[PDB]
């Protein structure tokens, strides 16, 4: 019934009493906690004695009736404190829960305790006590043989050698499933942390234990390296394949690293490997010679461009301004792109008279998509459209120096001194406007080609075309500057830039220059807040739609909530309207890798009073949904097709075909339906000349090389981070605000193919791998597993999705070593039986190589 | 195997509601295999959770009946029974921790309440109830009655009146169930009633009227006339008629309470309006409670709060004041500050709803 | 966001010149109608593409 | 447990946007009594 004697004895006087009082309490502690609640300062008292040697039990007693007050963390520093009132080698609900309780104190302290102190878990200053039950929850895990909880408890409690001595100690090199462990921590290890300096130190550590070798994963032995551009992994990465060398081992990796890495660090790596004593086979991979040939001859073989669509959309009017000419320009170029094409111009040269300056300088550099592919016939069409050989016209000749970069962008070596001085020569003098026009392509082209890689010769250059002040020729050498210097900048480029921004006065310039400053912080995070802050605090709207853009590429991947608040908070309270969908527009790319949330963001903001919101939105789930479905996604825009504004029409048009390149074709049943509708647009002269654009852009990107080639961004076909594609679509974002920026679209094109492979050196095989696939080379525009025979599997059409499906088979000369690769931009299966029965079809790469 | 968990289930569930005198024939015989079937494989699973799957009423139907000690015939030191029935509550509440549990875990605070109130002491009460407030929103309008009414038992032997009015006009909002307008509407009009007289200010039983037996009226009435007419004689004789009646309910901690309040109301309705108010009167009144302690008892009157009045007796004249406020400064703003603060919360309520 | 929309569609709606009641005389085949119109002319008017 | 941290991330974008509804209504109100006015 009553705690009372208990209670009686615990004040009574003589040690040996107080003694047998607190064991006679402890059996029944629990149940009658609330009456020895009021007695908790004297049994504390006993405890803060060092006289009296049952102190641990007075403190034991007090934490189980803390815990069941509410006080969790005072109990936990108690029990410690006691010195062996500790332990959780019992089970029970008491130890479960304060355990629970214990690990939650060390890792939100471990957070804070990390970024002061790195070394923290190596010392004294997170306390022993706490630290040993933390190593006790550690081997606990492990005894359980399931490490994702080991790993977990110390990856949020920010300590190493935890996460090194669970990957070291159970390897068996099952051996497959330690791997598993490893490629699991290094997705996650990216995504969830957003601190470099934890990330850096997990991924070298597990390069290591990869670069044992036996059982590793190539795609993430090469991953690791390209996002933090170390020399030293890399020297260790080439000097492992020169030991353990096989044709299929070194064409793998070297074809993981044309893809993924960028141009200045790939640059960097290969100056290392001559250095080092080098093999002349990687260094012909890294051309991307090879990429390019996949693409043409794909595009060649599987083609279904559908001229006669395009044929039927130009002739429906000439009307609606010289804005409908841009359009029908645009959409033959994307339809035509690789396959080599030139339908529209053959056609129509009267069409050519109708256009204006600028559509004349997007149709000649339309040319530049078509013939992109080849960068050996790519210069060759050109050429009579150089100066020293004139042109028609001056307003083709600038467009064919923006052609030009186009096809040689990141291989534009020579081309580009040559440019160069084209640029210099006209800022001493030429105010005439067909020599603007000329200065302006040659400074666009030659941004492209010089892009991802430091020439200081290059901003010195452009940042004299600005000091003439020309609306038309600012525009390209601002872009051209912060295309050449991505990366990381100079503290130099920014003060110097957001300076001479307010001191020269022109739109187009502030437009430029704005767009031009946000290019150079890419993956700089917090080192670029400080740009962010100097931006949004100027009061000009041109620098404030530059701002948000700064966030979206200093953060591009890693999902942060701090940086999307930052864009949350501009976009919303600002009246000025531009703002607000360039704004919308930067969150995507943010929240590219949660595209889960983007859904519920826009669900809000496709309901607003401005258009510019809806414009801006359908475009920005568009980006972040792009590389995968999203069928909910797909729900919103469809209100926005049929918005009583013009601009909300094209928007939603243009957004909706980047997601569903051969996903489209009654895959969804409503497709067909909004295909449908861009046909009826183009058909009625009714519609305005914005929403007729709209339906005619979105065209082009749907049935963009034939039906066969995708828009991507968070790519299904590579796999990893483009530079190519973020930069892209936000050139792309304008297009009505200067008219040609489309042709960036061209650096993000991908190729979909599902082709034959070899681990040794290529010759084109083409064979089926007959494994069960759903319809989608059958569901197209028009004119799952269970493992049987199919009814096409080696090229057609295909859909990134479905050629997972299908699946490599050891039953020829191709062998698997990847149960399919699970990328299809490059294909790879390894070849371990060269020059035998399984297909033999060269291609025209085997006409020259 | 799914079926089979789920299975066990439905059957444990299924014993607990047939077991209330269908197929049966000893509810305390059984507590052991009920006991049994409770805790593996379902008290179990449920670690980190709260539903009305699990049910602490049906449990409380069956142990009620033990607590009228006619099982255990008081043969017994103490109850071993009881004890452990408190110990597995008690277990359960440890698993409750005010993240989730608000539901179950309250029904378990009216079991704990009403030991004592049985025969406990009602001192430990206080971190219950505290502990166990986290926002309600699971409990059902019948509980929240039930755990008010326990509540309001609490509050009396503590001296707090007021708060435990609230309570009880709150409980009878709540149950449109026919089965709690049964015995347990009785109850509940019982202590609204003794409320009521412990405050003094008692209105007549005109609304009771029509909701109770005449046989519980009668007596319910004489209770509340003796302490209205404000006689001690008179209130006297009613504890003694109805001597039965006030050990039975268990309100007899009234006889205590309102013997000092009985004769304050006394005083009060002979009148304390003017400026002086003659000492011979208010002492002729006094006379017949107790004419030994005449000054102690006017001065302990004053002092209380309940009345208000200055005395000098080198005067020999009792001074008064009305008993009427005014209204030119914060009191009255005060209750215009309550009721604004009452229409928010209900408004809030409005809007979520 | 409703009720922001709603005022907006007032304030517009209620910008307007007027427009005058007239009536039909009669129809013609090449899409004009013939109207007299109560307080000007009478015109020979350009029906509605959509009507 | 890569479970745990992949729903607790899901979970973090939903509350930066709870957050997002709230600010929205505030500067709505603004706007509405404006329109009201010019009325």
């Amino acid at each position: 019934t009553t705690a009372a004697p208990l209670l009686a004895l615990l004040r009574e006087n003589q040690d040996s009493v107080k003694t047998y009082a607190l064991e006679s309490i402890n059996n029944v502690v629990d149940q009658l906690w609330s009456e020895i609640s009021n007695e908790l300062p004297d049994i504390e008292a006993l405890y803060d004695d060092d006289t009296f040697s049952d102190r641990e039990m007075a403190a034991l007693i007090a934490s189980k009736v803390y815990y069941n007050l509410g006080e969790y963390e005072s109990a936990v520093k108690y029990a410690l404190a006691a010195k062996d009132r500790f332990d959780i080698d019992e089970k029970s609900q008491f130890v479960e829960t304060i355990v629970s309780k214990s690990i939650e104190m060390y890792v939100q302290e471990a957070s804070k305790q990390y970024t002061k102190d790195e070394q923290f878990y190596t010392k004294d200053i997170i306390d022993p006590k706490l630290t040993s039950i933390f190593e006790r929850m550690i081997e606990k895990c492990l005894k359980a043989s399931e490490l994702k909880l080991a790993l977990g408890i110390a990856l949020e409690g920010y300590r190493l050698d935890i996460i090194e001595s669970a990957l070291k100690s159970k390897l068996d090199q099952s051996t497959s499933e330690n791997v598993k462990i490893i490629n699991y921590l290094l997705t996650l290890a990216i995504t969830t942390v957003t601190n470099s300096k934890f990330r850096s130190s997990i991924l070298r550590k597990s390069f290591d234990f990869l670069m044992n070798m036996p059982n590793c994963d190539y795609l993430t032995l090469n991953k690791v390296v390209v996002n933090l551009n170390d020399a030293g992994l890399a020297l260790q990465l080439f000097k492992k394949l020169k030991e353990e060398n096989d044709e299929g081992l070194s064409a793998q990796i070297a074809f993981d690293l044309v893809s993924s890495a960028s141009q200045q660090l790939l640059e960097i790596l290969v100056t290392e490997l001559t250095a080092q004593g080098y093999d002349p086979a990687l260094l012909n991979i890294l051309s991307g010679l090879p990429t390019c040939d996949y693409y043409n001859t794909f595009l060649l073989n599987n083609k279904n461009i559908d001229i006669g669509l395009l044929n039927k959309s130009k002739s429906s009017l000439d009307g609606k301004f010289s804005l409908f000419h841009t359009a029908v320009s645009v959409a033959n170029g994307f339809m035509h792109a690789g396959t080599t094409d030139n339908s529209f111009i053959k056609a129509n040269l009267p069409w050519l008279g109708k256009a204006q300056n600028w559509a004349k300088f997007t149709a000649t550099a339309s040319l530049g998509v078509i013939h992109k592919g080849n960068l050996l016939e790519g210069k060759k069409v050109m050429a009579p459209y150089l100066p020293g050989s004139r042109a028609s016209s001056r307003f083709i000749k600038g467009g064919s120096l923006y052609g030009l970069g186009l096809i040689y962008a990141g291989f534009g070596r020579d081309t580009t001194d040559y440019l160069k001085n084209i640029i210099v020569e006209n800022s001493g003098t030429s105010g005439d406007e067909d020599v603007d026009v000329l200065l302006h392509g040659a400074s666009l082209g030659i941004g492209l080609a010089a892009m991802g890689s430091a020439n200081i010769e290059v901003y010195e250059a452009l940042k004299e075309v600005l000091y003439n002040d020309s609306a038309t020729s600012g525009e390209a050498a601002a872009l051209g500057m912060g295309l050449c210097m991505l990366g990381t900048g100079k503290p130099e480029a920014i003060h110097d830039m957001f300076t001479y921004s307010q001191e020269t006065q022109h739109g187009n310039i502030t437009r430029g220059l704005a767009v031009g400053l946000a290019l150079i912080n890419y993956g700089r995070q917090e080192l670029a807040d400080d740009l962010i802050t100097k931006m949004l605090a100027s009061d000009e709207s041109l620098l404030r739609y530059g701002g948000a853009f700064t966030i979206a590429l200093a953060y591009a991947g890693t999902g942060n909530n701090s940086a999307v608040k930052r864009l949350l908070h501009v976009a919303v309270s600002d009246s000025n309207d531009d703002v607000r969908r360039a704004a919308v527009i930067a969150l995507g790319f943010v929240l590219l890798r949660d595209y889960t949330t983007v859904p519920r963001i826009v669900q809000l903001l496709s309901k607003s009073h401005n258009a510019h919101v809806r414009c801006g939105t359908a475009f920005a789930l568009g980006i972040a949904c792009a590389g995968k479905g999203l069928q909910s996604a797909i729900d919103v825009l469809d209100p926005l097709t049929k918005d009583p504004v013009d601009f909300v029409r094209q928007a939603a048009m243009i957004a909706l075909s980047m997601i569903l390149i051969q996903q489209t074709e009654k895959l969804n049943p409503q497709v067909a339906d909004i295909n449908k509708n861009f046909l009826s647009v183009i058909t009625n002269k009714h519609q305005e000349g914005l929403a007729k654009f709209g339906a005619c852009v979105a065209q082009g990107i749907m049935n963009a090389g034939g039906r066969n080639v995708t828009i991507q961004l968070e790519n299904a076909d590579t796999g990893t981070l483009d530079t190519k594609s973020v930069v892209g679509l936000v050139m792309f974002s304008q297009f009505w605000y200067w008219f040609p920026l489309a042709h960036f679209l061209s650096l993000s094109f991908t190729p979909t193919t599902v082709i034959g492979i070899r681990g040794s050196d290529q010759a084109i095989p083409k064979f089926q791998m007959n494994c069960y696939a759903k319809e989608d080379a059958f569901s197209y525009p028009r004119m799952k597993y269970s493992s049987k025979p199919y009814k096409v599997d080696n090229m057609t059409r295909i859909l990134p999705q479905q050629s997972r499906y299908i699946s490599f088979i050891k039953d020829d000369r191709f062998v698997p070593v990847r149960k399919f690769k699970g990328n299809n931009g490059v294909v790879v299966l390894r070849d371990r039986e060269p020059k035998e029965p399984v297909a033999l079809i060269e291609t025209v790469r085997q006409m020259k190589d | 195997k799914t079926i089979e968990v789920t299975a066990e289930i439905n059957c444990f569930m299924h014993l607990l509601v047939q077991l209330f005198l269908w197929d049966s024939k000893e509810l305390e015989q059984l507590v052991e295999f009920n006991r049994k079937v409770v805790i593996p494989n379902l008290l179990c699973y449920y670690n980190l959770r709260s539903l009305n799957l699990i049910n602490a009423k049906l449990w409380f139907y069956i142990y009620l009946s033990h607590e009228t000690l006619a099982r255990s015939s008081e043969e017994i030191n103490s109850d071993n029974q009881n004890i452990i029935l408190r110990s597995t509550m008690m277990k359960f509440l440890k698993i409750a921790s005010l993240k989730h549990d608000n539901e179950t875990k309250a029904m378990l605070i009216n079991l704990i309440l009403r030991d004592f109130l049985n025969n406990g002491e009602v001192d430990s009460a206080s971190d219950f109830i505290s502990k166990l407030e986290y926002p309600h929103t699971d409990v059902s309008s019948s509980l929240e009655a039930r755990y008010f009414f326990y509540l309001s038992k609490i509050n009396a032997i503590q001296l707090d009146y007021s708060t435990a009015n609230e309570y009880i006009i709150a409980a009878i909002r709540k149950a449109p169930h026919n089965s709690k307008s049964l015995g347990f509407l009785q109850q509940s009009n019982k202590l609204h009633c003794c409320i009521q007289l412990l405050m003094g200010d008692i209105p007549e039983l005109s609304f009771f009227h029509q909701s109770n037996m005449q046989k519980s009226l009668l007596p319910y009435y004489h209770l509340t006339k003796a302490v209205k007419l404000g006689d001690l004689k008179k209130f006297t004789s009613t504890i003694t008629k109805y001597k039965q009646l006030l050990l039975k309910d268990d309100t007899y901690q009234l006889c205590v309470r309102l013997r000092s309040n009985v004769i304050k109301t006394g005083i009060r309705i002979i009148s304390l309006t003017y400026k002086k108010i003659s000492l011979r009167d208010i002492c002729l009144k006094l006379n017949l409670d107790s004419e030994q302690t005449v000054e102690y008892m006017v001065s302990r009157a004053i002092r209380d709060g309940v009345i208000e009045a200055k005395i000098n007796h080198e005067d020999g004249f009792i001074e008064t004041t009305e008993l009427l406020n005014i209204y030119d400064s914060e009191d009255p703003q005060q209750v215009f500050d309550e009721r604004i603060k009452f229409a928010n919360q209900l408004h809030d309520e409005y809007l979520v709803s | 966001n409703d009720k922001v929309r709603f005022i907006k569609d007032e304030l517009r709606l209620l910008q307007e010149p007027g427009s005058y009641v007239g009536e039909v005389i009669k129809i013609v085949s090449d899409k004009k109608v013939l109207v007299k119109v109560q307080p000007e002319g009478k015109y020979i008017v350009d029906v509605a593409k959509d009507i | 447990y890569f479970k745990l941290k992949k729903l607790e991330k899901e979970y973090e974008l939903l509350t930066l946007q709870e957050d997002y509804i709230k600010d929205e209504q505030r500067h709505l109100k603004r706007e509405l009594k404006r329109a009201q006015e010019e009325v």
